């Protein structure tokens, strides 16, 4: 079936704070698999994040 | 691998700052930030802060906000302490160290101050040899006197520093308003006093330098 097609582009971010554990004192991140994981805290820190 | 060296050790009259620095080794500087750690004589080891040697944001614990004032010559892997209008509580021992695995991984050698009130007084760099009569083993041990200095420090080393193995330096105590200091070293009794040695004293504090060769007495 071709008659008609909707536009699917990418999703945007999601939420996981599973990946926000703890290093113990400080708030750990992860990653996936490497996939791109966009982070800075209402503190200054790394701003961007495109990172392990 | 990695070195973190530490300026040497200030004296500083009350009110005055200080700007100590920590070169770094073995690392890539900008993937691992700074603690700076603070001994204080009696009291142990408290965390100081920690500086983001990428963005270049400091930390500073609560106790610290304030006087205390982290930086960084980025450029030649350094990361500096300063501390301005000194007060007398300060006189201790401020570690840099490497935050990684969780945790902090490596230590520098220490920057000791010594808040202290006083003027600047030279040393008086004095030989010591063996008593004037035989002194006959296998070894032979000479020294060193450094009398009556203010403030620290003062370095001293034997033969320009290429004699280090059998040396004693000891550590500087204060008598009647003045720092004395002393060094032994030890060496074969077919090295002297066949050869020359020679202990090597600085105080920067006042610009002297002074090379003194161990005599015989007669």
């Amino acid at each position: 079936d071709q008659g008609h097609y909707v536009e699917m582009h990418q999703p945007g971010l999601v939420a996981d704070h599973s990946l926000l554990s703890i290093h113990s004192a400080k708030v750990k991140i992860t990653v996936p698999s490497g996939a791109q994981v966009k982070y800075y805290c209402k503190c200054p820190d790394v701003r961007e994040g495109i990172t392990s | 691998q990695i070195q973190l060296v530490q300026s040497g050790r200030e004296v500083k009259n009350p009110g005055e700052t200080v700007k100590i620095s920590c070169k770094a080794s073995g690392y890539t500087f900008t993937e691992y930030p700074m603690l700076w750690v603070k001994q204080a004589p009696g009291k142990g080891f408290r965390w100081m802060g920690l500086i983001y040697t990428n963005t270049g944001e400091p930390t500073y614990a609560e106790e610290f906000k304030g006087r205390f004032v982290f930086s960084l010559e980025i450029s030649a892997s350094t990361a500096y302490l300063q501390i301005n209008n000194l007060t007398n509580e300060d006189t201790a021992t401020y570690f840099c160290v490497r935050d990684y695995f969780i945790s902090l991984d490596y230590w520098g050698q220490g920057t000791t101050l010594t808040v202290s009130s006083a003027k600047t007084t030279a040393p008086s760099v004095y030989p010591l040899a063996p008593v004037c009569g035989g002194t006959t083993g296998s070894s032979v041990t000479l020294g060193c006197l450094v009398k009556g200095y203010f403030p620290e420090p003062v370095t001293l080393t034997w033969n320009s520093g290429s004699l280090s193995s059998g040396v004693h330096t000891f550590p500087a105590l204060l008598q009647s308003g003045l720092y004395t200091l002393s060094s032994s070293v030890t060496v074969t009794s077919n090295t002297w006093p066949s050869q020359t040695i020679t202990c090597n004293v600085a105080h920067p504090a006042s610009s002297t330098k002074v090379d003194k060769k161990i005599e015989s007495r007669r």
